[PDB]
RNA sequence: ACGAGAACAUGCGCGACAUUCCGAA
C-alpha cells in the first residue's frame, strides 16, 4: 500500500464559476477566498472519463465504486483546490 | 429503659440479600444490625457488654413521609387476601388494626401507601478472568433505592450507657454501611438518634396480646410456657460468617430459625445472643432478643 | 482507634461517559432507579482503580489490603468503600439551562475488512459537561499503612485521570477528571489535613 | 402557537405562499450561528455583539421579505420581525432561547405540515 | 361459611406451623454446612459432587426423563424423596411396568393420557407444554434455546397469571340457590381442566415453556415476543372458557438468558401485584408503568399502533431502529419544545402523511403516549440484529 | 510501574471535516458546547485502517481482531483468550478554545453548508445535496494516551504510529473524502509520560 | 463478627462507500 502525492497549479483562463447575482461562486469560508470544490473536479474528470455509478470497471477502480456486494475504494482522492497565495 | 429512635436516610443504593447476590432486600432483621454494631464496636475497640446484655434493638422498619411503618401482626383477622399481602402498617395505624376497624380496601391502601424505594438488579462484570485468557463474569447484584423522604429506622432500649455506646457506633456505622455490597458502594446511610414520643406512647399501652418487634427466639425455658396460642413465622437466619479472624476460609454460619417480627404471642419472651459458630476462633452472635410491643386485640 | 476518612469530591467528565448495564435504548448507561439520572457504579470505580493500581504495582498485598481480598488464609476487608457516584445537583441544574440532556447518543459505524460496508450502531453516553459526586471512605485499619495507602490512592487516581472510566474508552469514551471537595476524617482520632489526592 | 400559525396558512400543498425550507436555510443559518453564539457565553443577558449581530439578523429577515415574496409572507404572519424586537427589548438570554424554540417549533411544524 | 371456616381453620395451622420439639431441633444443630448446593443453597442436607444437594440432585436426574417419558412412578427406589420412605421416577411404560410389577404399593402416575386397558396408572392432567422437545438440538438447552433468535432482541419473556376474585368467585359468585358441594366441585373441575390441559392446546407452536398451571395460576418461560402474544390468545381463550364472569391479570417480564431465576419470578410477581391493583383486569408488561388492560394492549398498543409502525418501517429499505430511538427520546419528556421536534422527526421520517399524523395524535394525549411508546418499544425489540 | 505516554496536540483541518452524526447532513458536535467534534472513534478507525492496509491485509480477512499482530498489540484486540490490551487510547478532539475565538473574529459559523449535486449519466439532471463541513481554519484538540506494556516494543510501536498520522495527513477523517472533504494536518505540542518513569523526550509521531 | 467476602458490563469497531451546483439562454 503506497500513496502518492500529486501537487499542482491548475491555472484558470476565462470566468471560471462554480456557483454554489444570480449565482455568487463557492468561497472557503474562512478566508473568503473563491475555492475549486474537490468533487467538482473529480466529478468533472469521472464523467469526461466514462464518456471516453455502472461505468468502466476500470473507471470504477479510479474513482470508487458502491455497487451492492463489490465495493472498491477510490484510487482517486481529489481535494478541494483553494485559491494559490502567489496568484 | 429509654426508648431511642433511629432514623437511617440512605445515601446510596443497599444491597440486603436474603440468601442470593441477586436478592434486594429493603429492610434487614434485628440480627442483622446487631451483628453489624458488634463488627462495628469491635473496630472501635468498644466493650461488647452493653451490646450482649442489655440492647434491645428491633428489626429495621420501612419509614417515609409523615409515617412510621410498624411490622404486620400476625393477628387472626375477625378480601383476606389484603391482609396476607399486607407488611407494614403505619403507626397511627397500628392501634386500629389490632382491634379491627380495617376493611380489604384499607389494608390494600395501606400497603400501596409504602413509598419506601424501588428495588432494582445492577449487571457488573468480572474482568479478573479476562487478563488471564479468560472471560468476563457477568454477576448481578440486587440493590434497594430509597425514595427521598423514605429509609429505615429501628428504636434501642437500654441504659445511659448502653444508648450512649450505640450513639457511638451509629455515628461510625454511618461510613462502614449496613448492607452486602458495603465495599462497592452500597449501603452507605446517615442516621440521627432521637428521643421517641410517638413510640414512647405505643410502648406504654399494655394490651392483652405482644407483638414481637425483632427476629426473636426464646430459650428452651421460655419457649415452654411462651409457645401456646402463638401466631407467628420461622425464619431461616443463615449465611456466612464476615471476619478475618474466624477462619481461612469463609464459612457459613450454624442454620437458626428466628420467630419473626410481628409474631403475636400471648406470653412474652426475653430472648438470648445465640452463638451460631462452630469451632471458629471467635463465637459468632445472632441476635434473637425480643423487643416487645404489647397490644389489645 | 479505628478511624475512617471521607474523600467526597467531583467526577468531571472529560469525554462521554458510557457505563453500561428507562424505555428502549440502544447500549443504554447505567442509571438509578428512582430518579433514573445516570450513574458511575461504586464497582466500575473500584474496578478500574484496582486494575489500573495492579499494572502499576505490577494479587499483590499492596491492592488486596486497599481493595478488599477473600482469598484463603488471607482475607482482607476493602479499605476503600468507594460509593456510586451520583449525578450531581450542580450539574443538574446546569444541564437544565440549555435544556441539554443528562445523556446523549453517540452514533458510529464498522466499516467491515472484507466488503467496506459501514454497519452502524449506537452506545448512550453521559454528556461532557456532567459531575457526579463521589464518596469514598477509607478506613485506617493501620496508622502505618495509611500514608503507603494514600499514595496508591493517588497513584490509582492519577491513572484513571490519564485512562478512562467504563466504556470504550480507548475510542475517547469515559475521560473523566477527579477534583477533591474535602478529605476529613469522620471517625477516629486520625488527621488528614497532610492527607491529599492528586 | 407555532402549531396554529402553521395551520392557518397552509393550503392545498403550498405552505406560507409556498416557502420552503431552501428559502428559510440563509435565515435561519444566521438564526443558528446567533444561537451558538448565546449558547456558548454563560450570561444571562444578552452580549453587545451579539445584540449587534441580532440587529443584522433584522436587516437579514426584511431583505428575504423583499427577494421571495414566500418568506415576506412567512415573517408577517409569525411576528418573527416582531419576536426579533421584544427579544432586543429584554435583553436576556432566556428570552431569546425561548424565540430560537419558537422559531425552531415554527420550521418544525411547517415541515410536519408538508 | 363452611368452606371459609375450613380456610381459617388452615390459616390458623398456618401460623402456628410448628411445636416445641421441632423449633427447637430446628436451633439444635450441630455442625455448620460449610458447603452448600449451588440451587437449593442448603448446607444441612449432604451435598455430593457437583455441589448438588441429595434432592436437587435428584430433581436434574428427573429432568432429561420428564421431557421424555410420561409415568411418574412412586416406588421405593427412585430418583427424588417422597413420603412414607418412597421415592419418585419418571419412567417409560416398560419402565414403569417394571417397577410396579417388582414391588407391591406402588403407585404410577400417567400425564394427560387417554384412558386405556387395564392397569394401577392414576390419571394426571399436568400441563407439561415444552416447545424445546419438539426438537432435537433445541432439546439439549431447554429454555435457553429460545434466546436463540435470527432477528429480534435475545431476551425471555416471563409470564405469571393470576384468576381474579377467585375466592370470592367461589364464596359469592354461585348464588345462594345454586350452592352445593356438586355445583362447586364441577366449578372446581373446569378451573382444574383448563389450566391443567387446555394450557398445552392454547400455547401450541409457540417458544413457550410451562412451569407451572395448577388451578389458579400460571408460570411461563419462552420468548419475549411468543410469551405477550400467547399471552393474549390465553386472555382471549380464558374469556371464551369462563364466558366472562372471570378475569385474570398477568404480569410479563423481559429478562434475558442467564438472568436471576428467583429474580425473573420474583420481579414477574411484583409486575403481576401491579396487575392486581385496582378493577384487577390488567397486565402488567415490562416496566412498572405499563400496566395497560388486556383490551388496551391487545388493540390499541399492538395492533393500533405497532403494527402500523412495523408495516411502515418494513417497506423502507432499513428496518428503522433509528427513527424509533429517536421517537423514543422525545417520547420520555414532557417539554413542548419535544413535541415540536417530534413533529420535524415525523416529517422527515419519510413515511406516509396519514400515520404522522396518527403518530403525533398519540403523542398529545395522556395515556395514549404511554400506548404509543409501549408500541414503539415493541417494535425496537422486534428488530435487533 | 505502569507508564502512559500523552500525545497531546491540534487536528489542523486542512480542508472542511465532515464526520457524520445525529440531528442537511449534521456534523457530530459535543453536545454540551454544541462545537463540532472529531470522535475519537473516527481517528481510532482511521489510523487502524490505513496502518492495516499499510502493514497489509490478510485475505479474506473476515474480522478486525485478523489484523496483523503489530495493528492488534497497537489498537486492541478482542479474539477469544488472546485478548490484546490496546496501547494507544485516542479520545474525542474537541473543538479547540484557541480556534474557536478566532473564529468569532470575522464571525465564522464553525461550519459551512456545502452544495454538492449528482449528475445522473442517463437523465443528465442534477439532483443537489447539502453536506454540513467544519470549517478548514478549526483546529481540534486532539489527546492520545499509549499504555506501555512492553518497553522494548515501544519503539517499532511509535514508528507505527508515526506511519499511522502519516497515512491520516494524507488522507481524510471523515466524509466524502475522496471529494475533497476531511483532509488534516496533525500538529503535536507535546509529548510526555503524565505517570510513569517512561523516557519519552527521544520518542515523535510526526 | 451484616447471604457475607473478591469481582471494570468490559474487549474489537471511521457514521462510512459512489455522487460536477449542473443544462438552457
Ligand atoms: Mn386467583
Ligand atoms: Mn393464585
Amino acid at each position: 500500500y503506497s500513496k502518492i502525492r500529486i501537487v499542482g497549479k491548475i491555472d484558470v483562463l476565462t470566468g471560471l464559476h462554480i456557483g454554489g447575482i444570480a449565482s455568487p461562486v463557492v468561497r472557503d469560508p474562512y478566508s473568503r477566498l473563491p475555492i475549486i470544490p474537490g468533487s467538482s473536479i473529480k466529478g468533472k474528470m469521472r464523467s469526461l472519463l466514462a464518456k471516453h455509478n455502472q461505468d468502466a470497471p476500470e473507471i470504477l477502480r479510479l474513482f470508487g465504486s458502491s455497487q451492492k456486494g463489490a465495493i472498491q475504494s477510490s484510487r482517486l482522492q481529489i481535494s478541494d483546490a483553494f485559491f494559490s497565495k502567489a496568484s | 429503659l429509654v426508648v431511642k429512635l433511629v432514623k437511617l436516610t440512605f445515601k446510596s443504593p443497599v444491597h440486603f440479600g436474603m440468601k442470593r447476590l441477586s436478592d434486594s432486600n429493603h429492610t434487614i432483621a434485628a440480627d442483622t444490625l446487631f451483628s453489624a454494631l458488634i463488627i462495628e464496636a469491635l473496630q472501635q475497640q468498644l466493650e461488647l457488654s452493653h451490646l450482649l446484655n442489655n440492647l434491645v434493638i428491633t428489626d429495621l422498619f420501612p419509614y417515609n413521609k409523615t409515617s412510621y411503618f410498624l411490622p404486620k401482626p400476625l393477628i387472626r383477622i375477625e378480601g383476606y387476601k389484603a391482609f396476607k399481602k399486607l407488611t407494614y402498617i403505619p403507626v397511627e395505624n397500628y392501634s386500629e388494626y389490632l382491634r379491627g376497624e380495617i376493611d380489604s380496601l384499607e389494608a390494600s391502601k395501606i400497603a400501596e401507601s409504602l413509598n419506601l424505594g424501588k428495588a432494582s438488579l445492577s449487571t457488573k462484570v468480572s474482568l479478573q478472568a479476562v487478563d488471564h485468557n479468560g472471560e468476563s463474569e457477568p454477576y448481578s447484584v440486587g440493590n434497594f433505592t430509597f425514595y427521598p423522604e423514605s429509609g429505615l429506622y429501628f428504636l434501642a432500649k437500654g441504659n445511659a450507657d448502653t444508648i450512649g455506646q450505640l450513639e457511638i457506633l451509629m455515628h461510625a456505622l454511618q461510613y462502614s454501611g449496613i448492607g452486602g455490597k458495603r465495599s462497592a458502594g452500597y449501603g452507605q446511610f446517615r442516621c440521627t438518634i432521637e428521643d421517641s414520643g410517638k413510640f414512647d406512647s405505643l410502648l406504654s399501652q399494655t394490651g392483652n396480646i405482644a407483638i414481637l418487634l425483632s427476629s426473636a427466639m426464646a430459650s428452651d425455658e421460655e419457649l415452654v410456657d411462651c409457645l401456646e396460642d402463638a401466631r407467628y413465622l420461622l425464619k431461616k437466619r443463615t449465611g456466612f460468617v464476615q471476619s478475618k479472624t474466624y477462619a481461612d476460609q469463609l464459612v457459613k454460619k450454624k442454620d437458626f430459625y428466628a420467630f419473626s417480627a410481628g409474631s403475636t404471642f400471648y406470653q412474652k419472651f426475653n430472648g438470648k445472643i445465640f452463638d451460631v459458630s462452630d469451632n471458629g476462633r471467635h463465637s459468632v452472635y445472632r441476635y434473637a432478643k425480643a423487643f416487645w410491643l404489647e397490644g389489645k386485640i | 482507634m479505628y478511624s475512617k476518612i471521607r474523600i467526597v469530591g467531583k467526577i468531571d467528565v472529560l469525554t462521554g461517559l458510557h457505563i453500561g448495564g428507562i424505555g428502549a435504548i440502544a447500549s443504554p448507561v447505567v442509571r438509578d432507579p428512582y430518579s433514573r439520572l445516570p450513574i458511575i457504579p461504586g464497582s466500575s470505580i473500584k474496578g478500574k482503580m484496582r486494575s489500573l493500581l495492579a499494572k502499576h504495582i505490577g494479587d499483590a498485598p499492596e491492592i488486596l489490603r486497599l481493595f478488599g481480598s477473600s482469598q484463603k488464609g488471607a482475607i482482607q476487608s476493602s479499605r476503600l468503600q468507594i460509593s456510586d457516584a451520583f449525578f450531581s445537583k450542580a450539574s443538574q441544574e446546569e444541564f437544565d439551562k440549555k435544556d441539554l440532556a443528562y445523556t446523549e447518543t453517540k452514533f458510529e459505524n464498522t466499516i467491515s475488512r472484507l466488503t467496506a460496508v459501514a454497519n452502524p450502531r449506537q452506545i448512550e453516553r453521559v454528556t461532557r459537561g456532567a459531575s457526579f459526586d463521589f464518596h469514598i471512605i477509607y478506613n485506617v485499619e493501620n496508622i502505618n499503612e495509611v500514608m503507603a495507602d494514600f499514595e496508591n490512592i493517588k497513584t490509582a487516581i492519577h491513572l484513571l485521570e490519564n485512562d478512562y472510566l467504563g466504556g470504550g474508552g480507548t475510542r475517547g469514551n469515559g475521560r473523566i477528571r477527579f477534583v477533591i471537595d474535602s478529605i476529613d476524617t469522620v471517625v477516629g482520632d486520625f488527621d488528614s489535613s497532610n492527607l491529599s489526592i492528586k | 402557537f407555532a402549531r396554529k400559525v402553521v395551520e392557518e396558512n397552509k393550503r392545498v400543498i403550498v405552505l406560507f405562499n409556498g416557502l420552503t425550507t431552501s428559502k428559510l436555510r440563509n435565515l435561519l443559518e444566521l438564526i443558528n450561528h446567533v444561537y451558538t453564539k448565546v449558547y456558548n457565553s454563560d450570561d444571562t443577558t444578552l452580549s453587545e455583539d451579539v445584540r449587534d449581530e441580532l440587529e443584522y439578523l433584522k436587516v437579514k429577515f426584511a431583505y428575504e421579505s423583499g427577494r421571495e415574496p414566500a418568506v415576506r409572507t412567512f415573517i408577517e404572519k409569525t411576528y418573527v420581525d416582531k419576536l426579533v424586537d421584544v427579544v432586543l427589548k429584554k435583553n436576556t438570554k432566556k428570552i431569546f432561547l425561548d424565540y430560537c424554540k419558537y422559531f425552531e417549533a415554527l420550521v418544525a411544524y411547517a415541515k410536519f405540515y408538508r | 361459611d363452611l368452606w371459609q371456616t375450613v380456610s381459617r381453620k388452615l390459616s390458623d395451622k398456618k401460623a402456628h406451623k410448628y411445636s416445641l420439639n421441632e423449633i427447637k431441633l430446628f436451633n439444635s444443630t450441630i455442625h455448620a454446612g460449610t458447603q452448600e448446593c449451588k440451587e437449593c443453597l442448603r448446607s444441612d442436607i449432604d451435598i455430593s459432587e457437583d455441589s448438588l444437594c441429595k434432592i436437587c440432585e435428584g430433581i436434574i436426574a428427573i429432568s432429561n426423563d420428564l421431557r421424555d417419558y410420561s409415568f411418574f412412578v412412586v416406588s421405593p427406589e427412585g430418583k427424588v424423596p417422597l413420603p412414607r420412605n418412597r421415592y419418585l421416577s419418571v419412567e417409560n411404560q416398560d419402565g414403569a411396568e417394571r417397577k410396579i410389577k417388582m414391588n407391591k404399593e406402588t403407585r404410577i402416575y400417567s400425564k394427560n393420557q387417554p384412558f386405556v386397558g387395564k392397569q394401577l396408572v392414576t390419571n394426571l392432567w399436568m400441563c407439561d407444554y415444552d416447545f424445546s422437545t419438539l426438537n432435537p438440538e433445541t432439546k439439549k438447552q431447554g429454555i435457553a434455546s429460545y434466546v436463540n433468535r435470527e432477528v429480534g432482541i435475545p431476551r425471555l419473556g416471563v409470564l405469571r397469571a393470576d384468576i381474579d376474585n377467585l375466592g370470592t368467585t367461589f364464596i359469592k359468585g354461585i348464588p345462594e340457590q345454586y350452592r352445593s358441594i356438586s355445583r362447586t366441585a364441577t366449578l372446581s373441575r373446569q378451573l382444574s381442566m383448563f389450566f391443567k390441559f387446555e394450557l398445552s392446546n392454547i400455547l401450541k407452536g409457540a417458544r413457550i415453556s410451562v412451569i407451572y398451571s395448577g388451578g389458579d395460576d400460571l408460570f411461563l418461560i419462552g420468548a419475549w415476543d411468543d410469551v405477550i402474544s400467547k399471552a393474549l390468545v390465553l386472555r382471549k381463550a380464558f374469556t371464551r372458557f369462563s364466558a366472562g364472569k372471570l378475569t385474570f391479570s398477568a404480569g410479563i417480564g423481559m429478562y434475558p438468558v442467564k438472568y436471576p431465576i428467583s429474580k425473573m419470578a420474583s420481579e414477574t410477581g411484583v409486575l403481576e401485584d401491579l396487575a392486581k391493583r385496582g378493577e384487577k383486569n390488567q397486565v402488567a408488561l415490562w416496566n412498572d408503568s405499563k400496566v395497560f388492560g388486556w383490551s388496551q394492549l391487545e388493540e390499541q398498543i399492538l395492533k393500533e399502533k405497532m403494527i402500523p409502525l412495523q408495516e411502515a418501517l418494513t417497506n423502507s429499505q432499513e428496518h428503522g431502529k433509528s427513527f424509533l430511538y429517536k421517537m423514543l427520546e422525545l417520547l420520555r419528556n414532557e417539554d413542548q419544545i419535544n413535541i415540536a421536534r417530534l413533529a420535524y422527526l415525523l416529517a422527515r421520517s419519510s413515511l406516509s402523511e396519514e400515520l404522522t399524523q396518527s403518530i403525533f395524535a398519540w403523542s398529545q394525549n395522556k395515556q395514549q403516549k404511554v400506548e404509543l411508546i409501549t408500541a414503539i418499544e415493541y417494535l425496537v425489540y422486534q428488530i435487533r440484529e
